[PDB]
């Protein structure tokens, strides 16, 4: 398994910015992909973990209504999509498959964290 | 995470533990997928029991 | 929400002593333990599996030694590459936390 994340997007505001992430090989459902966000002057925070056959998308605090994100159920791609562009948006986004609970097979706990975002 | 979900063991109890290797008893191409344990619990455990 | 407070990061020792890297912790979880680190313009990479279990492809160098409402990160002797900043992780919701590391 290795994660390939988006290019750059357009730093001017008045539309949407668009992160997508790719996961090449080990596509398995119900695995989590998490997304963090790290500034220069500011340390990474949590936003969320899609979950692609569950349906359960839970979110954290002060971004709830801004951000719409989607997967393909056998894994491949996702996409987060935040709207309402600010002045204090300049920061970079990773991804990583966070590890969670498995239904089909109650294999891995947390396999090691070892794909992640290249970095654009 | 052994002795507080699944099994403990006391302080002062008579006998020990006997371990070796399973690897010509347990392995299979297939997965190993039929054996289960427990790891999340509130609280801790009283002696003997499941 | 609620904030998972740390001490500062202005840590820092030299070649052959202790570093005492602290995470606090206002509860306490089991199976949520494990660190992250971070060089300035890479990918990030996890430290430890868990508080008693080291990464596979990790040496003894990074101890995190943790069961309660403390958690450390502890160095037998320094290394010139250790120039990153480093997050423990803590709670299901999982409040990320700030680190920052630079021998000086």
């Amino acid at each position: 398994v290795q994660l390939v994340q988006s290019g750059a997007e357009v730093k001017k505001p008045g539309s949407s910015v668009k992160v997508s992430c790719k996961a090449s090989g080990g596509t398995f459902s119900n695995y989590a992909l998490s997304w963090v966000r790290q500034a220069p002057g500011q340390g990474l925070e949590w936003m969320g973990g899609i979950i692609p056959i569950f349906g359960t998308t839970n979110y954290a605090q002060k971004f709830q209504g801004r951000v719409t994100i989607t997967a393909d159920e056998s894994t491949s791609t996702a996409y987060m999509e935040l709207s309402s562009l600010r002045s204090e948006d300049t920061a970079v986004y990773y991804c990583a498959r966070l590890d969670g609970y498995s239904f089909g097979h109650d294999r891995y706990y947390q396999d090691g964290m070892d794909d992640w975002g290249p970095g654009t | 995470n052994i002795a507080d979900y699944n099994y403990k063991l006391p302080d002062d109890f008579t006998g020990c533990v006997i371990a070796w290797n399973s690897n010509k008893l347990d392995s299979k191409v297939s997965g190993n997928y039929n054996y289960l344990y427990r790891l999340f619990r509130k609280s801790n455990l009283k002696p003997f029991e499941r | 929400d609620i904030q998972m407070t740390q001490s500062p990061s202005s840590l820092s020792a030299s070649v052959g002593d202790r570093v005492t890297i602290t995470c606090r912790a206002s509860q306490a979880i089991r199976n949520d333990l494990g660190w992250y680190q971070q060089k300035p313009g890479k990918a990030p990479k996890c430290l430890i599996y868990a508080a008693s279990s080291l990464q596979s492809g990790v040496p003894s160098r990074f101890s995190g030694s943790g069961s309660g409402t403390e958690f450390t990160l502890t160095i037998s002797s320094l290394q010139p590459e250790d120039f990153a900043t480093y997050f423990c992780l803590q709670q299901n919701i999982y409040p990320r936390t700030f680190g920052q590391g630079t021998k000086v």
